DNA sequence: AGCACAATTTAACACTTTTGTCAAGC
DNA sequence: GCTTGACAAAAGTGTTAAATTGTGCTATACT
């Protein structure tokens, strides 16, 4: 925009990370070995990151500049400048939570203070070496006692 | 080996000129995922609109219209029961179910 | 290190002997059969007496318990077998996990009536799963299994050949040897090599990397980018000097303005003429352009 | 004696690059940037930093202007700043320009 | 036995739960009180902890941002893959880290389906955690993942740190175009505002300008012919170069 | 390893229609 | 300027065979 005043940093909530992507990758494949073209749903994929050839889909039903902004109904690859593979991000939906390391294995461990746990006691918890109590129902533990 | 070794990219570059007028007409569809999401997708004007779309969300979504053509052809995944049925006859299993049963019934 | 925590955790489990798994398999199958009968009771309804249902549900729970017990008892065998597939393509823990999947498969496909040691039959699966893994998830650019088979076969053949001959064999040599043509063996050799990392410093001091010495062979020359627009404009100017029709005729023929060519009859479709009435005009216009005056300004862009 | 108007550029890093039959491009170091700043010449410094080293969309857009005889487009914010944001967001850092 | 009364867990899900049942204003008030009354090595710890507690409390942040549930993936052209002549592929190292992450994630996702002893699922989740840690910052916890040659792979953080990161980029200087160099001599007849310049170097630096300025005067049919004429060093150019310099 | 089999994609060939061509004429 | 006629090379179009790729499996015992 050519008009800056500041540059603010902040943590990215899990609800944003999935609001930047253009698709989720689910195959650790980069490119076919014989035809040298990005695989489907894997890294380098053309449907979630962009076209590899300027104004050309994956299958090839749209080739020239006359088809911009439209999406091939077969390979779902939008047709536009191949320079968009340098601005689009994807995401991965983890099967189980995972803690950012910049905040646990630092000094001082940010969680160690946010939760008041000894770092060598938090590492045991987040690396599946010991259990941790997460809630206790004092009401019943009082009466049913 | 520090030298000038020339490689090549994967893709292509065209010196064509961007133009925002006189381009093919398009038509927008509105698919919707399973967890109530709204996703707008463009399509060529003369194009066969599909029935299901792998949406930006990451899960297949249906159209905005009411076609509902076919949720069929699924094949159940080979489970443990099928593998047991393979190498075993019902009778045996039945008999077994009885014997062990007695053990729990007789403690 | 977590390999040690995992070894510790697996150790705490108590091993099994000759006939214990003999009983565990029976319990497994009984639980499976009771689970299946569950659906039969659901359809036939008539929930049996409190105990008639409780005992069967307890036997089912016993099924899962025995299954988990056997899995835990054999985890150690899995690790022992997978601890000799390391150093090439995968991490120890990934091999252990693939072996665990193979062991789950084996336990699902085991029989207790044949009277064999469980490990004897489990080893086949625990080795096949690890091999299929190392084949699928060991290369950045994936290579199907059937190709990995031939790659490994050719690697071993070349190793043995260099061992016998005591020197580097030749492509044609193995091609004659491996019942294929030299071109096919050269292709397989090509597929063999793995991608080069683009990070390590280039063999010395020590800041420059392998990246700053790659000169693109298809780079975007600026002179050509500028020349293309001038070429379009010069084409437009030249074609503006012909007849009112011939310009659009040639355009629609070579698809300049719209972007898609047209057949001979297609263009005349809008000019009410046929193949010849279009082709004659197009040819004569081309002969016109070939005139020196027209080609003087365009000959250089070619 | 050396010189370079426009030659080949490295593929990984878009800075100029030369060899045997390639110009090579001169190196505008650090103390030179310090001197430029001491002069207060911001436009010259930015030009030496953006449309002469990396900004691929800038080099061609200035060469076209020069050859056509138009005005050199005023140096905006380079494209090497819309990559720092992505390299940050790859760490779950949400940086916004206010 | 007694389980119905409480709840326990392990790992990132347990920490996320703990953070969910976390009231920040109450903790801030408690730290205010502790620094109000206490003293010694009991108000220094209180004040330190309050530092980050207030950092979280003031702005519109949320501690939930410290536990990931969806991992972003950087564009492909920031981890390029280029084919060196001879059909030899060369790529970054982030590809292998992403591949490890995705493989272990898919393996855990499949293993959960079948259902298996807790002993395996926990090891799998630990492997996934270690994979993500090696992704975001290699070598922080444990021994760094290494590829062929027993060398550490460059993780995401290595795109910013060191003298190779983005931050230290524009500072270390960078070679530019429209530049040259040469040996110098004395020009005792020059004025204070002039300098000598070899006609060859002048004709190389000003190639675009002369290419244009010799098109108006019809010395070349088009810019391409002009470039060719200049690269051939025809006699016409030397007259234009003095007009453009 | 290696094999056995299924599902998918690529190629090969007949054939039919379209698209370009020339000769002639009006 | 303009059409008709015959006429041949090119492109679909559909079918069938080859190769290609993915998946399951192998039972002395081995922890
Ligand atoms: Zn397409």
């Amino acid at each position: 925009v050519n008009f800056f005043d500041e540059l603010r940093i902040g943590l990215a909530t899990a609800e944003d990370i999935r609001q930047w992507s253009y698709g989720e990758v689910k195959k650790p494949e980069t490119i076919n070995y014989r035809t040298l073209k990005p695989e489907k749903d894997g890294l380098f994929c053309e449907k979630i990151f962009g076209p590899t050839r300027d104004w050309e889909c994956y299958c090839g039903k749209y080739k020239r500049v006359r088809f911009k902004g439209i999406i091939c109904e077969r390979c779902g690859v939008e047709v536009t400048r191949a320079k968009v593979r340098r601005e689009r991000m994807g995401h991965i939906e983890l099967a189980a939570p995972v803690t950012h390391i910049w905040y646990f294995k630092g000094v001082p461990s940010r969680l160690g203070y946010l939760l008041d746990l000894a770092p060598k006691d938090l590492e045991k918890i987040i690396y599946f070496a010991a259990y941790v109590i997460t809630s206790v129902d004092e009401e019943m533990r009082h009466n049913e006692l | 080996a520090d030298r000038v070794l020339r490689g090549s990219r994967l893709g292509a570059v065209s010196y064509e000129t961007d133009r925002n007028h006189d381009l093919a007409p398009r038509q927008i569809a509105r698919y919707r995922t399973d967890n109530g999401e709204e996703f707008e997708v463009p399509f060529a004007d003369d194009a066969e609109i599909p029935g299901t779309w792998l949406c930006r969300n990451g899960m297949e979504g249906t159209l905005i219209e009411g076609d509902l053509p076919e949720p069929k052809k699924v094949k159940p995944p080979r489970t443990h029961w099928d593998m047991l049925l393979e190498r075993r006859s019902i009778e045996e299993l039945e008999e077994l179910l009885k014997e062990r049963l007695e053990l729990i019934r007789s403690r | 290190d977590s390999v040690r925590a995992y070894l510790k955790q697996i150790g705490k489990v108590a091993l099994l002997n000759a006939e214990e798994e003999v009983e565990l398999a029976k319990r497994i199958e009984a639980g499976l059969y009771a689970t299946q009968l569950m659906t039969e009771l659901s359809e036939r309804g008539e929930k049996l007496p409190a105990a008639q249902r409780r005992d069967m549900m307890w036997i089912c729970r016993d099924g899962d318990r025995a299954k988990n017990h056997l899995l835990e008892a054999n985890l150690r065998l899995v690790v022992s077998l997978a601890k000799r597939y390391t150093g090439r393509g995968m991490a120890f823990l990934d091999l252990i996990q693939e072996g665990n999947l193979g062991l789950i498969r084996a336990v699902e496909k085991f029989d207790y009536t044949k009277g064999y040691k469980f490990s004897t039959y489990a080893t086949w699966w625990i080795r096949q799963a690890i091999t299929r893994a190392m084949a699928d998830q060991a290369r950045t650019i994936r290579i199907p299994v059937h190709m990995v088979e031939v790659i490994n076969k050719l690697g071993r053949i070349q190793r043995e050949l260099l061992q016998d001959l005591g020197r580097e064999p030749t492509p044609e040599e193995l091609a004659k040897e491996m019942d294929i043509t030299p071109e096919k063996v050269l292709e397989i050799q090509q597929y063999a090599r793995e991608p080069i990392s683009l990070d390590q410093t280039i063999g010395d001091e020590g800041d420059s990397q392998l990246g700053d010495f790659i000169e693109d062979s298809e780079a975007v020359v600026a002179v050509d980018a500028v020349s293309f627009t001038l070429l379009q404009d010069q084409l437009q100017s030249v074609l503006d000097t012909l007849s009112e029709r011939e310009a659009g005729v040639v355009r629609l023929r070579f698809g300049l303005t719209d972007g898609q060519p047209r057949t001979l009859d297609e263009i005349g479709q809008v000019y009410g003429v046929t193949r010849e009435r279009i082709r004659q005009i197009e040819s004569k216009t081309m002969s016109k352009l070939r005139h020196p005056s027209r080609s003087q300004v365009l000959r250089d862009y070619l | 004696i050396h010189a370079r108007s426009t030659g080949p550029y490295s593929m990984i890093t878009q800075q100029p690059l030369g060899g045997k039959a390639q110009f090579g491009g001169q190196r505008f170091g650090e103390m030179e940037c310090w001197a430029m700043q001491a002069y207060g010449a911001a436009y010259t410094l930015q030009e030496l930093l953006t449309i002469k080293s990396d900004d691929t969309v800038g080099r061609v857009k200035v060469y076209e202007a020069i050859v056509k005889g138009e005005n050199i487009p005023e140096p905006g914010i380079p494209e090497s700043f819309k990559v720092l944001l992505k390299e940050l967001q790859s760490l779950c850092l949400n940086v916004e320009v206010l | 036995r007694y389980g119905e009364y409480f709840t326990g867990a392990m790992g990132a899900e347990s920490i996320q739960k703990l953070i969910e049942n976390f009231d920040i204003d109450a903790e801030a008030e408690s730290l205010r009180d502790v620094i109000r009354n206490g003293k010694g090595q009991k108000k220094l710890r209180a004040l330190k902890r309050l530092k980050v507690v207030a950092a979280f409390q003031q702005s519109g942040n949320s501690p939930m941002g410290m536990v990931l549930d969806a991992v972003p993936v950087i564009p492909p052209e920031l981890r390029p893959m280029v084919q060196l002549d001879g059909g030899r592929f060369a790529t970054s190292d982030l590809n292998d880290l992403y591949r490890r992450v995705i493989n272990r994630n898919n393996r855990l996702k499949r293993l959960i389906d079948l259902g298996a002893p807790e002993i395996i699922v926990n090891n799998e989740k630990r492997m996934l955690q270690e994979s993500v840690d090696a992704l975001f910052d290699n070598g922080r916890r444990g021994r760094p993942v290494t590829g062929p040659g027993n060398r550490p792979l460059k993780s995401l953080s290595d795109l910013l740190k060191g003298k190779q990161g983005r931050f230290r980029q524009n500072l270390l200087g960078k070679r530019v175009d429209y530049s040259g160099r040469s040996v110098i001599v004395v020009g005792p007849q020059l004025k204070l505002h002039q300098c000598g310049l070899p006609k060859l170097m002048a004709l190389e630096l000003f190639k675009p300008f002369v290419m244009k300025r010799l098109v108006d005067l019809n010395h070349a049919q088009n810019i391409k012919s002009a470039k060719r004429m200049v690269e051939r060093q025809r006699p016409q150019v030397w007259d234009v170069l003095e007009e453009v310099i």
